[PDB]
RNA sequence: UUGACAUUGUGAAGUACUUAUUCAAUGAAGCGGAGCUCACGUUCUAGCAUUCAAGGUCCCAUUCGGGGCUGAUCCGGGUU
RNA sequence: GCUUGUGACGGCCCGUGAAAAUCCACAGGAAGGAAUAGUUUUCAUGCCAGGUCGUACUGAUAACCGCAGCAGGUCUCCAAG
RNA sequence: GAUGGGGAAGCUCCGUUUCAAAGGCCUGAUUUUAUGCAGGCCACCAUCGAAAGGGAAUCCGGUUAAGAUUCCGGAACCUGG
């Protein structure tokens, strides 16, 4: 526990690269 | 007063046929082809030398060991010592900045 | 108006730890014998510890946790003051003049450093000191 | 190619499983100022490189001779 | 008006002109009070405040450039930054310069 | 000692390309050629490369301008005109 | 007669732009996600000359939202942008020098540059050296925007055309004259094989419908209908006018 | 270049919609509606930003680890 | 001194004066690792192999092109008193 | 200059990343046998084009009626394993 943290990351514009999302409407099929 | 020849098949003076003129132990003169001259790497931040790297072709710097191709510090055989200074400074200043921001 | 105290945090900025946080020990503000100029003795960090996760088992958290210090003398103008502090009463006697210019008492002094940094991890405190900086 | 200072180094390259030539040469020099004199240069012919130990007194130039082993092909000259 | 003020400080107290000089007072804790100019770098500039922020010494800002605050020194040379040690009979650590 | 009367660098065209011509040229010249005082540290070192490139020979500042000054009258009046719009959209 | 010399051009054969030395397709940003939803910080590289323009070129280093990686772009440099200096492209860029914001939320007076005709074609209006685009007013209905073209002519441009603040650099160049044909030559080297040009008049019959004659003449009106087809096209063309 | 006919459908009054056709971009990323709290994470500085994300919660059968939800709101698969 | 190589500089441009293969370093920390033992083949030394095609001579008032053993035409390097 | 496509009665024309489901080396899994199968990496998407451009590595001495930095003797270097 004490060797642990909590870190958030920011998806914001401009902030943190944005994490793998669903974009199964997006595909070109 | 003795006259060469190029010894290669290449009979321009192009940059990669140029001769020196050098006295054999036999006693006569004879044209001698030299490579390109090396350049010096670059600091990626400022463009100017590296010190203590070695100024070699690019692919000689594989048949040389790593001490000849870096230094003992951070970013090493990539930027100079001055620009490594100026990035930690910025570093450290701008992230106290932002928890003074952040208030 | 003096913060280059026997117990703050500052930053190297030059020879081979540049930008490694360390925390001077004993400062000499007016010269020595050697180095005629402004210096101070202090202890640091040259591998930070790793990032512990709660699915890291018992013996990798332990592999991650391994700290190596340092013991150097640095001048004044190469180091970077900061705001925050960190108590060195438990090593403070192991690091001296007498302790350098002696290749086995540096070795001796260096142990010391590494436990007690360690168990300063443990337990966490001065959090800031224990995470690299990133330049 | 090389030379070689140290006579306790040029030893042990003597008996390296690969050398199997050698060759004694001796020069006839003028020193600075002084008689003329001899010099004995003891090359060792390795699977890479030629290594090269000059001698410039005859006195410890002799001691060496017999301590070449008798399994090397040694050219005098 | 702080040029007048700066050309008494010359005449009756001690004053150091650089950065690397500056910097020294700082640490040593002998400075009171720093002069910056207006096109000093920024990264400069906040390394300054920092270092006056541990040391609990005011900062002033000065309205124009290297050119025109050595100029107020009365050197002829350009100045970045000015810190003043110890002022004499003007009044400068005690008002808004 | 003063060499020419009134051609200044435009003495290297000798007598060709008419004196009106010659004349417009020497203005432009000179501007091009001149030295400029670095806004980003003070010194008067900066000097053009190409046509709209000025840069400092101290702080390798680069900064773009105009063809041979280091910045026209039309880009003075944008700024005023950005600054002016900037101040009364902020507020 | 023969082909005149006006249609060869259209093959393309030696007539075709000399692009060896360009730098690049000075283009703004693609329009993604964050343009129209925020704004992006960039920086300005360094800038440099690109053959056959003289508007200089800056080359700005954004940051790729979705992966981990450095995008440049190529940008037409602006008055007063300079090294090391942050660019912010994007609907809530803030208005400053240098910055690429929509069409539609700018104040009136605004002077832009590099202006797109619509949305997402990556600037099209204002791209020579010291030229830029005046906006003259809105329309919040049907999201339009009135702008005034360095020619003269008022054009309506929809509000989410992008551009950006300040005048293209390297103006004031044509005031210089060449004062030779060596500096033309060279001019024209860097761009295309249209120079030197030969007056049609001292051609023959064969050439050009105004060579031949015992004088060096036109004979017929150099006024050509816009009706006119390919070999007839040579003179002023549609001209409404003549004269001083 | 101009008119007629075909491509060529849908609605209203004295121009409106979409599906044909046409134009443009993107290694088709955040479109439309609704729900949380006009907005709803980023502007002194030429630094850094990547390991299905740390944390929280719930499982495996505890071995070095593995797997859901949330973190990161739903609905419609019309890439815009 | 002559020829040539190179270094630091200066002048000129509305002219700013190629591209790719290939090699290297750095940031990063995913994994692998010591007590009766492992890794380093970027340190030294030792072992094996490197296929295919071109290679003579002229290069010109006689070996090239001009009907020819034609005063023409034809790219370039070395240059003594 | 092919392929995917679009023209042309047709020989063939356009086009080179274009309205395309366009591709493979780092391993783990298996000790039935060789490669099917588990996460991840990657999307650049033919090919041809320089014996004066870019480019891994050799020099001296001797030797023929006619060949050599290629042969001989000695002394080196590079690449791959
Ligand atoms: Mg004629
Ligand atoms: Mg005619
Ligand atoms: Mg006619
Ligand atoms: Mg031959
Ligand atoms: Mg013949
Ligand atoms: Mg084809
Ligand atoms: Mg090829
Ligand atoms: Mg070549
Ligand atoms: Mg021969
Ligand atoms: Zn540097
Ligand atoms: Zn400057």
């Amino acid at each position: 526990n004490p060797l642990t943290h909590s870190t958030p990351k920011n998806f914001g514009i401009g902030q943190a690269v944005q994490p793998k999302r669903n974009l199964s409407r997006y595909v070109k099929w | 007063a003795q006259r060469v020849t190029f010894r290669r098949r290449n009979p321009y003076n192009t940059r990669s046929n140029k001769i020196k003129v050098v006295k054999t132990p036999g006693g006569i003169l004879r044209a001698q082809h030299v490579k390109k001259l090396a350049t010096r790497p670059k600091c990626g931040d400022c463009g100017s030398a590296l010190q203590g790297i070695s100024t070699l072709r690019p692919r000689q710097y594989a048949t040389v060991s790593k001490t000849h191709k870096t230094v003992s510090r951070a970013y090493g055989g990539s930027r100079c010592a001055n620009c490594v200074k100026e990035r930690i400074i910025r570093a450290f200043l701008i992230e106290e900045q932002k928890i003074v921001k952040k208030v | 108006a003096k913060f280059l105290k026997a117990g703050k945090v500052a930053v190297v900025v030059r020879g081979r730890y540049a930008g490694k946080k360390v925390v001077i020990v004993k400062p000499h503000d007016e010269g020595s014998k050697s180095h005629p100029f402004g210096h101070a003795l202090v202890a640091g960090i040259e591998r930070y510890p790793l990032k512990v996760t709660k699915k890291h088992g018992a013996k990798k958290v332990a592999k991650r946790t391994k700290i190596k210090p340092f013991i150097k003398v640095v001048n004044y103008n190469h180091l970077l003051p900061t705001r925050y502090t960190l108590d060195v009463e438990a090593f403070k006697s192991v690091v001296s003049t007498e302790t350098f210019e002696q290749p086995s008492q540096r070795e001796e002094a260096k142990k010391v450093v590494k436990k007690a940094f360690e168990e300063r991890h443990q337990a966490g405190k001065n959090q800031w000191f224990f995470s690299k900086l990133r330049f | 190619a090389r030379e070689i200072t140290d006579i306790k180094q040029f030893l042990e390259l003597t008996r390296r499983a690969d050398v199997k030539t050698a060759t004694v040469k001796i020069n006839k020099k003028l020193n600075k100022a002084g008689k003329p004199f001899r010099q004995t240069k003891f090359k060792v012919r390795g699977s890479s490189s030629l290594y090269t130990l000059v001698i410039n007194d005859a006195g410890k130039a002799k001691k060496l001779i017999q301590s070449l082993p008798p399994t090397l092909k040694v050219n005098r000259l | 008006s702080i040029n007048q003020k700066l050309a008494l400080v010359i005449k009756s107290g001690k004053y150091t002109l650089g950065y690397k000089s500056t910097v020294k007072s700082l640490r040593q804790g002998k400075s009171k009070l720093i002069i910056i100019a207006a096109n000093t770098p920024v990264l400069r500039k906040s390394e300054l405040e920092y270092y006056a922020m541990l040391s609990k010494t005011k900062v002033y800002y000065f309205q124009g450039g290297n050119n025109e605050l050595g100029t107020a020194v009365g050197k002829l040379f350009r100045v970045g930054v000015v810190s003043i040690l110890e002022a004499g009979d003007s009044d400068i650590l005690t008002t808004l310069a | 000692a003063k060499r020419t009367k009134k051609v200044g660098i435009t003495g290297k065209y000798g007598v060709r390309y008419g004196s009106s011509l010659r004349r417009q040229v020497k203005k432009l010249e000179i501007q091009q050629h001149a030295r400029y005082d670095c806004s980003f540290c003070g010194k008067k070192t900066v000097k053009r490369g190409a046509a709209g490139i000025w840069t400092c020979s101290c702080c390798k500042k680069t900064v773009a301008g105009g063809a041979y000054t280091v910045s026209t009258a039309a880009a003075a009046t944008v700024r005023s005109t950005i600054r002016r719009l900037r101040e009364m959209v902020e507020a | 007669g023969r082909v005149i010399r006006n249609q060869r051009k259209g093959a393309g054969s030696i007539f075709t732009s000399h692009t060896r030395l360009r730098q690049g397709a000075a283009k703004l940003r693609t329009l993604d996600y964050a343009e129209r939803h925020g704004y992006i910080r960039g920086i300005v590289k360094q800038i440099v000359h690109d053959s056959g323009r003289g508007a200089p070129l800056a080359k700005v280093v954004f940051r790729d939202p979705y992966k981990y990686r450095l995008r440049e772009e190529i940008f037409i440099a602006n008055e007063g942008v300079h090294t090391g200096q942050f660019i912010y492209a994007g609907k809530k860029a803030s208005l400053n020098v240098g910055n690429v914001l929509p069409l539609g939320s700018v104040p009136e007076g605004t002077i832009v540059s590099n202006v797109e005709e619509k949305p997402g074609d990556r600037g099209a209006l204002a791209r020579a050296s010291g030229n830029y685009v005046i906006i003259i007013g809105h329309n919040p209905d049907e999201n339009k925007t009135r702008v005034r073209l360095p020619s003269g002519a008022k054009k309506v441009i929809s509000s989410d055309a992008r551009g950006v603040i300040g005048v293209i650099a390297g103006g004031g160049r044509v005031d210089k004259p060449l004062l030779k044909a060596g500096r033309a030559f060279h001019k024209y080297r860097l761009k295309r094989n249209s120079w030197p040009k030969t007056r049609g008049v001292a051609m023959n019959p064969v050439d050009h419908p105004h060579g031949g004659g015992n004088h060096q003449h036109i004979g017929k009106a150099s006024t050509i209908s816009r009706g006119a087809v390919s070999g007839q096209k040579a003179g002023l063309i549609a001209a409404r006018r003549t004269g001083l």
